[PDB]
């Protein structure tokens, strides 16, 4: 059992009120089976999924994507449940990373 | 073109 | 040098029914074909525009290659689970990497031929392509039924033939996407903290492939940085970022220096 790590972050540098992409590349698991969900304050976002993929050390990788708009206000985040875990993990976006 | 895993474990 | 490998996974769905059964080609790091169980009417499929000049031919033996590896995949998940002592309700994984990695002068520098059960290593052709290392007792089995099936020379004949022959079909049919290069777009933000010091943060974005060196220096020396794994934009280009934490007013001594292939020369920028 492999832990998820969880980058959550924009497509292009943020701009409040240009339209963008939100990421959350979740990579370094195993088994494959995973859940991943992106929040818009707290609720949960009707989210594009990348194809599955592994890289040379057998552990897995996917890209979960979504349109948004950047507000001063709008706070956003990616959720991740899999085995290796207790309990989800979720990761916030902040705009400066 | 890709390999063929033809002898099994 | 130059790679072509195909990455394959099948996972187990316990109760009745198919494993999940995927693969994957890549010609040095980059996806271009695919083939998913999952799929309506699976074929094997274009990831890229190059690689649809092949005709019907091309993706009619593709497709039937993934599916006779379904099959093989099929059975060697069962066997796993007998040589494991381990019960028909649990999901398990079974993945395989093949492929070959060849230089300019054309001579194959190395060739894999490797498995993982549940994710970790199980058997791997060895760099001679004539022996099997085995990482425990139940690939032990498998390499002796390999040693007697002259399983090795068969896989030698594919890595150092077609492996050889198809990536270099591949790099004169599409080099144009395949070595194609997108240098780093690179700037510096400026993040004052609470503590009356600022984070200096370089950016590089919309570059192609995905390898990059992005570092601080201080009165050109390096050094206290903070630095993300590199990351997919999801447009086919890829971002990092470096940082540092420096005093306010001081910004002006820090220098982040970029170097990427698709640059003419390393690239110097400041705040
Ligand atoms: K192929």
């Amino acid at each position: 059992q492999k832990t998820p790590q969880i980058q959550v972050y924009s497509r292009h540098p943020p701009e409040n009120g240009k339209p963008n992409i939100l990421n959350c590349y979740v990579t370094q698991f195993h088994p494959p089976h995973i859940e991943i969900q992106m929040l818009k304050n707290g609720k949960k976002i009707p989210v594009e999924m990348s194809d599955m993929s592994f890289s040379k050390d057998w552990s897995f990788y996917i890209l979960a994507h979504t349109e948004f708009t950047p507000t001063e206000t709008d706070t956003y985040a990616c959720r991740v449940k899999h085995d290796s875990m207790a309990e989800p993990k979720t990761v916030y976006w902040d705009r400066d990373m | 073109i890709g390999p063929r895993a033809v002898d099994v474990l | 040098s130059h790679s072509l490998r195909y990455f394959v996974t099948a996972v187990s769905r316990p109760g009745f029914g198919e494993p999940r059964y995927m693969e994957v080609g890549y010609v040095d790091n980059t996806e271009f074909v695919r083939f998913d169980s999952d799929a309506e009417n699976p074929r094997y499929e274009p990831r890229a525009r190059w690689i649809e000049q092949e005709g019907p031919e091309y993706w009619e033996r593709e497709t039937r290659r993934a599916k006779g590896n379904e099959q093989s995949f099929r059975v060697d998940l069962r066997t796993a689970l007998r040589y494991y002592n381990q019960s028909a309700g649990g999901s398990h994984t079974l993945q395989w990497m093949a492929g070959c990695d060849v230089e300019s002068d054309g001579r194959l520098l190395r060739g894999y031929w490797q498995f993982a059960y549940d994710g970790c290593d199980y058997i791997a052709l060895n760099e001679d392509l004539k022996t099997w290392t085995a990482a425990d007792m139940a690939a032990q089995i498998t390499r002796r039924k390999w040693e007697q099936a002259g399983a090795a020379e068969r896989d030698r004949a594919y890595l150092e033939g077609e492996c050889v022959e198809w990536l270099r079909r591949y790099l004169k049919n599409g080099n144009a996407t395949l070595l194609r290069t997108d240098p780093p777009k690179a700037h510096v933000t400026h993040h004052r903290r609470p503590e009356g010091d600022v984070t200096l943060r370089c950016w590089a974005l919309g570059f192609y492939p995905a390898d990059i060196t992005l570092t601080w220096q201080l009165n050109g020396e390096e050094l206290e940085m903070e630095l993300v794994e590199t990351r997919p934009a999801g447009d086919g280009t890829f971002q990092k970022w470096a940082s540092v934490v420096v005093p306010l007013g001081k910004e002006q001594k820090y220098t982040c220096h970029v170097e990427h292939e698709g640059l003419p020369e390393p690239l110097t920028l400041r705040w």
